[PDB]
């Protein structure tokens, strides 16, 4: 590794250009292209269909920007029998895991500042670390679970907002192994 | 025909795998991870007695 | 290859390692106090668990407390994931997919490639002559406007004329000629979409002729006692002696031919000269 | 301090072939470069071949010309017929069983 | 036998054809009185029909 | 091995005799026995037919040796645009790797004479090692994308002058492994 001093600004832009990408993601109005109907009961037409997070919209139909809150209400009485699937649905509909994601890079890409003041107190830098480790593993449930309740093809592809939510995953541990670079370094000046 | 699913019922054993179906493999895998990084906090605390 | 498994599959299994890779490298190395006691480096545990991915030996294994629960959970993870890949590896290899140019018998309403017409003096003509539903006037309005004039004098000539374009002439036919007609050796023609309207053959007869009636009465007592049908399996179904009713019956032999694979020795053969290239380039460094 | 001379390197990608792990590990960078693609041409491999060999090892039987005339009364393909002056022909003659008809 | 259930993922499907529906007791079948389909299986004398 | 001088007779006899195999191999007129015609229209339905690389031609006919080049022909029905297919198309009406592997060949065959005049001012006898592996991993992918382009069942049966290409990539990597056994002592001349 290059010397210890870029390393706590390329950990720290890593965590600013994580952090950007996550809240991005989340806040962006969609995250994949598709075709079905943005708002009806617009049951006879249909509308290139542009859905994101807690968000979606549509275009290209008869009219654009109808963006409206995401399409994931309840079902046909919620099936708490199946409640494996309710658990996955009301996951998704809480949808926990990429604001979780978001509280917890906030948390992490702002505690490795305090890597500089009371410096080296090294535990300060470890649960950063931590933290950086589980805002990537908050990440990937949450890409999974927005998979999964959209399995739960009709010619769509993913875009741009869910390639930076992909991005913001592996930069997010990228920073979490630097973090842990720096680590070994300020604590085994203790342990020798 | 606001009702209808169109599924016919079909056999073609060339579908591709549900990434729904294979999930739960996945959160164990993350329910594991998580539990690890508890056990390795706490182990480290311990540690940090001696 | 890589067909099993869905490409948002692919993706997350690269994110499962990636997920897998650091965080036993983070409680690893994690100063269990010299402190060297762990050799799990990040370079080490991103090989570790390619292997176990892989279900290939690997000479390191955690043997702390939590590293380990790691590596027991990667393993049950990717047991069941190449357990589920494997299973359907060979079978998505023999596919032969289906690369039909046109489906909705209007993509050809948006083109001037493939060429089509109708047949001169009939129906098929006739219903672009009348039929005011927009797409079909400007069908119309090109078909009687595209030189050379792609009407044909016989359903025999336009059967001929695909031939005589390679399928670049589409020739417009009413279903129960085509559906015939694919039938027919060789079977070089095939069908695609639905169907345009829905008309009918009828017996005609000149205007008040004394056979109007009993004729009727006899098409309806003949489809009554259901033999208008076995009449058109005599002719249609029946006669289905070529390869579509046979590939509709019988299917190829086993067996695994080089073109099914020969991506893997691709990418094998590439993956060498990159490593080649990515040791010589340290090489160099080293040397300078 | 690097056992992968030509005879180990020979060892190791066959042990990695055939799925039995293997005495160690490379450890240079692009050894381990080559290793993750032997793994994964191996793995694709020993699947494809794995997976397929279980369709061959159930049992053989020929599926044969139809039987049942089903489809010799309906293409040219396959010829068929009876024994002159014999009772077999006089039944076609007479059977009024559509399909002998 | 995970390789077997993983073949295809679709359901089985049901009986078709009426054939062993009118070979058994044990599913019962019918028409609709006055109906043009109850004249039919009444003057139709196709042997499965009648 | 032992032998440290005749090494490099052996290597280098062992370079021309693979560049010796490979040029006949690209060079010969017959690489595979397949039904075909003499000249791409015998014309009526077959002729006995051993085609090669660059040619095809054959046997038992109206006429025999009427061997010609080959070339490309108009596909039908499209099925082209699945443009891998077009790209093994140029890989296979252009013989590139397996040409590639000459030149390869042949370049080691030349930089191997730096072993000796003008002996290791730098490296440099390294590279032949490289460009021997390298025609090696030429022959491999050019024998692959020429059996994925002629196997569309086969039926076919392989020639002998096919197996001269197989035969010079095993002398070709063969001699790389001696031209190491070469460059690991002649550093040590030019190192200690
Ligand atoms: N395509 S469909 O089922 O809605 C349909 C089916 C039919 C239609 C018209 C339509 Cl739109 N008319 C035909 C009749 C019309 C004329 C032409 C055939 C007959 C005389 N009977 S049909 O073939 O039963």
């Amino acid at each position: 590794l290059f010397d210890r001093g870029v390393q706590m600004l390329l950990t720290t832009v890593g965590a600013f250009a994580a952090f950007s990408l996550m809240t991005i993601a989340v806040g962006t109005d969609y995250w994949l292209y598709s075709r079905g109907v943005c708002k009806t009961k617009k049951k006879n037409e249909e509308v290139m269909t542009h859905s994101g997070l807690w968000r979606t919209c549509c275009l290209e139909g008869n009219f654009k920007g109808l963006c409206k809150q995401i399409d994931h209400f309840p079902e046909d009485a919620d099936y708490e029998a199946d409640t494996a699937e309710y658990f996955l649905r009301a996951v998704r509909a809480s949808s926990i895991f990429p604001i979780l994601s978001v509280i917890l890079l906030f948390m992490g890409g702002l505690c490795i500042a305090a890597s500089e003041f009371y410096k080296t107190r090294h535990n300060i830098i470890l649960s950063a670390g931590i933290f950086f480790v589980s805002a990537g593993l908050s990440n990937i449930i949450g890409i999974i679970v927005y998979i999964s309740a959209n399995a739960g093809k009709n010619s769509y592809s993913y875009g741009w907002s869910f390639y930076f939510g992909a991005l913001s995953f592996i930069i997010a541990e990228m920073v979490g192994v630097l973090a842990v670079h720096m680590f070994i370094d300020r604590h085994k000046q203790l342990t020798g | 025909g606001e009702c209808g699913a169109k599924d016919s019922g079909s056999k073609e054993k060339t579908s591709a795998l549900s990434l729904s179906n294979v999930a739960g493999v996945f959160y164990i895998l993350v329910g594991g991870l998580g539990l690890a990084m508890l056990v390795a906090l706490i182990e480290f605390c311990y540690k940090s007695r001696a | 290859f890589l067909d099993p498994l869905a490409y948002e599959i692919w993706m997350c299994i690269v994110f499962a390692y990636i997920g897998v890779s650091v965080v036993l490298f983070l409680v690893s190395r994690f100063s269990p106090y010299s402190e060297s006691t762990n050799e799990f480096g990040i370079f080490n545990s991103l090989w570790f668990s390619l292997g176990a991915f892989m279900q290939q030996g690997c000479d390191i294994s955690p043997r702390s407390l939590s590293g380990r629960i790691v590596g027991g959970v990667w393993w049950f993870f990717t047991l069941i994931i190449i357990s589920s890949y494997t299973a359907n590896l060979a079978a998505f290899l023999t596919v032969e997919r289906m690369v039909s140019p046109i489906e909705s018998a209007e993509d050809l309403s948006k083109q001037t490639e493939i060429a089509y017409g109708t047949l001169d003096s009939g129906s098929t003509k006739e219903f672009f002559r009348r039929s005011k539903i927009a797409v079909f006037d400007k069908m119309w309005t090109y078909m009687r406007s595209a030189e050379p004039s792609v009407f044909v004098r016989t359903t025999a000539e336009g059967v001929a004329r695909v031939r005589k374009s390679k399928g670049k002439y589409a020739y417009l036919l009413e279903s129960t000629m085509n559906e015939y007609i694919e039938q027919r050796k060789p079977c070089d023609t095939m069908k695609v979409g639905g169907n345009l309207d829905s008309k009918g053959y009828g017996i005609a007869t000149p205007k008040g002729s004394s056979l109007g009636t009993p004729v009727n009465l006899a098409v309806l007592k003949l489809s009554e006692q259901g033999v208008l049908d076995k009449l058109k399996n005599k002719w249609w179904y029946d006669k289905g002696e070529c390869g579509a009713k046979d590939s509709g019956s019988k299917e190829k032999t086993s067996a695994l031919s080089l073109s099914n694979v020969a991506g893997v020795f691709y990418i094998l053969v590439g993956g060498l000269g990159l490593a080649m290239l990515v040791a010589l380039i340290e090489f160099c460094y080293k040397s300078r």
